[PDB]
């Protein structure tokens, strides 16, 4: 869970 | 499929509906509690049952808090204990009710055999057998008042000279529990229920609910896995 | 002392008896299992063709 | 050096997590038959563990090369599997531990539910359950590309005009659903059950008893603390930064990797507290 | 004072049977060539029982098969098709024997009800209902086999036997002169004797049209529980708690072969012939089934399976085996 969410990078 | 006949799947229906028949009776079955009442005649074990309830074995049915308990009295066996002993290897509690005032009581036989030596070495053969190495046993210590009244006749030490206590009820019926318990050589996985008999409602009934609802909540947790 | 006389007579009934020789009873022992021998699936093992339980 | 060590942590969770659950669901498809509520209860905790652990080398791969080389409907699918799976996961691990709270603290009912027949009704309303999150991400999620970073993510979409708000109510709803209630339900039943055997006159009965009692103990604060280590640190990291502070660092992200790592860790490690530790399922691989 | 006369009868008796041994079955068999190894596999596997089976019995066309278990229930199981004809429940749960008519239309059960329960399947109603209740005997009913479709013999641990008239439901011949629990019974082929194992250690053979014991047969160190006729109905095996089984011939009045292995400790519930007599199949309580060569005394085969005790066999009459064990599951091999 977390890896599929909308990151800034 | 195709290969039977007309009749060929109507034998295959009916063993169907036979085998969800008896799956449907062994899921009720399962559902309740099984108690082998063993003891004595003269140690007064009718009234235990009549307690409870308000031709070679007796079966009792009653439900206590919604659950079922069948009580299964073999005591009109007149034959070798052994042979049929291990018909009762998965019953889920073992019932031994002794007459405390029988303590000095001789035997009917000729021989000068003690009333209360021959119990305690039923109950001796009974717990210390292979059959029921798990199993639970709940103690009835009967006819408690007949043994108070009887006690301050008669001194215990009659019985066997180890008892170098006064002859009070309290300490003689607490030392005659011990020596009955003393005699359960595996400590480890059975636990012996000791109950003196009260002559109320809903006393008896209730103690042998309580030791139910332990064995059954270890049978549970073995079920899980957790023990 | 009934039980003893009643003893006394079963064995005089049972000691009154024809007996014949161990040898005779090997032989007819082993005579019935060779005659049958050929009659016995356990004893031989029978082919699926002519065997009901099937896989 | 962190990457190359970050992804051997990923791919060793995968592998031991992977091997583990083929391993439990071989031994109850055909060693040990499906006639008790707790085997269909870890059979079916297995197969969600190890759909979740198929998801991971995906995020490996995102997490290397910063992008999602996949196609769409790929994705799609593997967002999906991987909230319906943890949502079944922890659904069973929760339902694993009411019903031995049922089976201690309530004896006489328990012979009314621990019914082979109830437990899979249990499992089927689990699965419709996490049905919806599962078709919520089959029809939300996606790929989309950005231009100015030329960058193709792999995520839920939601309408621009109002994306942050729905992914911090999203956000919150999981949290909440797959974390609070579980923990609080999983502490409540394992107390109430410690609390009753502590008064069960068999296990005060003897020394070993004891001993046994002691095991009991130990192995359900083991399971507690296993799940509570492996879920609040994403958890806690995923809401500060929805609503605490948005910040992007070297250091957060490998961070924020290696807490979705405890996170799957957690599914690895779920076989070896339920099955392996068992004590039929010991006797039926014997 | 009549005791000197009976142990005077008893020393006469074994005297003359020592004077008729003069040779020995193993000497005599050595020219018969070994059996050899005996190989079969649970062909069949009828599940359906929820606790331990304790008794089962095939009938007479080889096919269908009953099998009583503790939980209250006779099932009929069609052994070809696996499928259960009728499923008969048990007002006592506590059942030690089951039979099978001759003309399977009857089956009986009893147990630690001291009652023979004869159930019909043969009705117009269409559902097997009790048809007679035998309730003679003082002590458990531990086995019983169907002369005729009227005529039912018994034995009970009261230490008899009684033959019985199904329409009447009164006993006929009540068979007293043992000192322990009849636990075995087996019929003869002509349905003309019957032989019983008891507790103590010994088998009567039991006249049915005069009531009396003819033979007494002993040897064994503990109680008899299981006992099977030959099929050319002169020899007869016999199974104990010491671990060993014993083939006994009414006409030499004396034991002929013993069969019994070092390792093996535990004692025999059940014991059972082939067709020709050559194996004798017998169940223990080390969860496995032994086929001993008939002749020769060796360990000729093992039916392992079971993960629990044996508790009883048979052998169908055309010679095409049925176990049931403790583990509540039934295997055919
Ligand atoms: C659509 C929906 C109503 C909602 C949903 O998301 C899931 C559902 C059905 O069914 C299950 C899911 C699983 O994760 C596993 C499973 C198959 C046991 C039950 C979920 C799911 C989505 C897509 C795949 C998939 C697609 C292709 C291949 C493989 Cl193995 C799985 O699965
Ligand atoms: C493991 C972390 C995350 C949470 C800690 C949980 C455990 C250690 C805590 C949480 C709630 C606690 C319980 C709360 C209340 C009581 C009642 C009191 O009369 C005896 C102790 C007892 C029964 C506590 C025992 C310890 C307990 C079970
Ligand atoms: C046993 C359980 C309760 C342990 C819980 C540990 C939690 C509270 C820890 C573990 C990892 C931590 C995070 C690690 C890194 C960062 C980045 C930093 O810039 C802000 C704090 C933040 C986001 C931390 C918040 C707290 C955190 C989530």
């Amino acid at each position: 869970y977390g890896g599929f969410l909308r990151r800034i990078r | 499929g195709c290969t039977l006949s007309a009749e060929d799947k109507a034998a295959v229906e009916r063993s169907k509906m036979i085998d969800r028949n008896l799956r449907e009776d062994g899921e009720k079955a399962a559902r309740e509690v099984k108690l082998l009442l063993l003891g004595a005649g003269e140690s007064g074990k009718s009234t235990i049952v009549k307690q409870m309830k308000i031709t070679g074995i007796v079966e009792t049915h009653f439900t206590f808090k919604d659950l079922h308990f069948k009580m299964f009295d073999v005591g009109a066996q007149r034959s070798e204990r052994k042979k049929w002993i291990h018909c009762f290897e998965g019953v889920t509690a073992i019932i031994f009710c002794v007459a405390l005032s029988d303590y000095d009581l001789v035997l009917a036989e000729d021989e000068e055999m003690n009333r209360m030596h021959e119990s305690m070495k039923l109950f001796d053969s009974i717990c210390n057998n292979k059959w029921f190495t798990d199993t639970s046993i709940i103690l009835f210590l009967n006819k408690k008042d007949l043994f108070e009244e009887k006690i301050k006749k008669s001194p215990l030490t009659i019985c066997y000279p180890e008892y170098a206590g006064s002859n009070t009820y309290e300490e003689a019926a607490a030392y005659i529990q011990c020596q009955f318990e003393d005699l359960n050589k595996r400590k480890d996985t059975k636990e012996i229920y000791t109950h003196f008999t009260c002559s109320t409602d809903t006393k008896n009934v209730q103690f042998v609910f309580d030791a139910v609802t332990d064995v059954i909540i270890k049978n549970n947790l073995k079920d899980c896995g957790l023990f | 002392i009934a039980q003893a006389r009643k003893l006394v007579e079963q064995l005089k009934m049972e000691a009154n008896i024809d007996r014949i020789k161990v040898s005779k009873a090997a032989a007819d022992l082993m005579a019935y299992c060779e005659a049958h021998a050929k009659e016995d699936p356990l004893l031989t093992p029978v082919p699926a063709s002519e065997n009901p339980f099937r896989e | 050096a962190i990457p190359v060590i970050i992804t051997a942590v990923y791919s060793v969770v995968f592998v031991v997590g992977l091997v583990g659950n083929s391993l439990v669901m071989f031994v109850i498809i055909r060693y040990t038959k499906m006639k008790t509520a707790t085997n269909i209860y870890i059979f079916n905790l297995a197969l969600a563990d190890a759909l979740v652990t198929t998801t991971m080398p995906f995020q490996s791969t995102v997490y290397l090369m910063n992008s999602w080389p996949f196609g769409d409907v790929l994705c799609k699918i593997v967002i999906s599997i991987d909230y319906y799976n943890m949502f079944t996961s922890i659904f069973t691990l929760t339902m694993m531990s009411v019903d031995r709270y049922i089976a201690v603290c309530h004896p006489v009912k328990a012979l009314d539910f621990r019914t082979p027949l109830k437990a899979k009704i249990i499992n089927i309303c689990i699965w419709l359950l996490s049905s919806s999150v599962g078709i919520s991400a089959i029809v939300l999620g996606g790929t989309k590309v950005r231009e100015d970073v030329d960058v193709i993510e792999c995520s839920l979409q939601f309408p621009d005009d109002d994306y942050s708000w729905w992914d911090l109510f999203m956000k919150i709803c999981v949290f909440i659903f797959a974390f609070v209630i579980p923990v609080l339900i999983i502490i409540v039943c394992y107390t109430l059950m410690i609390l009753r055997l502590k008064s069960v006159r068999l296990l005060s009965g003897s020394r070993e008893k004891d001993r046994n009692l002691r095991r009991i103990t130990r192995l359900v604060l083991v399971v507690v603390a296993v799940f509570v280590v492996c879920w609040t640190p994403i958890h806690i990291f995923i809401l500060v930064e929805a609503l605490g502070s948005t910040s992007h660092s070297t250091a957060a992200l490998s961070s924020y990797y290696f807490c979705i790592a405890l996170g799957y860790t957690n599914s690895s490690l779920n076989p070896i507290l339920y099955a392996f530790l068992d004590e039929n399922f010991k006797r039926c691989f014997r | 004072q009549l005791r000197q006369e009976a142990e005077q009868l008893k020393n006469q008796i074994r005297d003359a049977r020592k004077a008729c041994a003069d040779a020995t079955l193993s000497q005599i068999t050595n020219n018969i060539d070994p059996v050899g190894r005996i190989q079969m596999r649970t062909r069949r596997t009828l599940r359906g029982h929820l606790a331990k089976i304790y008794a089962m019995h095939w009938g007479t066309d080889s096919r269908l098969l009953v099998s009583a278990s503790q939980d209250g229930k006779l099932i009929i199981w069609d052994s070809y098709t696996t499928n259960k004809v009728h499923a008969i429940p048990l007002r006592s749960s506590w059942v030690m024997t089951c039979a099978y008519a001759p003309s399977g239309n009857y089956v009986a059960c009893g147990g630690l009800d001291n009652i023979c329960s004869i159930y019909n399947l043969k009705t117009r109603e269409g559902n097997v209902r009790v048809s007679r209740e035998l309730a003679g005997h003082t002590g458990y009913l531990s086995c019983c086999r169907f002369l005729d479709d009227n005529q039912i013999v018994t034995s009970s641990g009261d230490t008899t036997c009684a033959l019985w008239d199904i329409e009447t439901g009164q006993q006929t011949t009540t068979f007293t002169g043992h000192t322990g629990d009849v636990m075995s019974l087996s019929l003869a082929p002509d349905t003309r004797l019957f032989v019983s194992g008891a507790c103590d250690a010994s088998a009567k053979l039991w006249d049915v049209r005069e009531g009396m014991c003819r033979q007494t047969f002993t040897g064994h160190e503990s109680d008899i529980n299981a006992i099977c006729f030959f099929p050319n109905g002169n020899a007869f095996a016999t199974g104990s708690d010491d671990a060993t089984c014993r083939l006994f011939d009414l006409r030499a009045d004396q034991e002929l072969m013993t069969y019994s292995h070092d390792n093996i400790i535990c004692g025999i519930t059940s014991v059972s012939f082939s067709k020709s007599g050559r194996l004798l199949l017998a169940g223990y309580d080390d969860f496995n089934c032994n086929v001993w060569d008939a002749l020769k005394a060796d360990r000729a085969g093992v039916l392992a399976g079971h993960d629990n005790r044996v508790s009883c066999l048979g052998v169908t009459d055309d010679g095409m085996v049925a176990t049931g064990s403790w583990d509540s599951f039934l295997k055919i091999w």
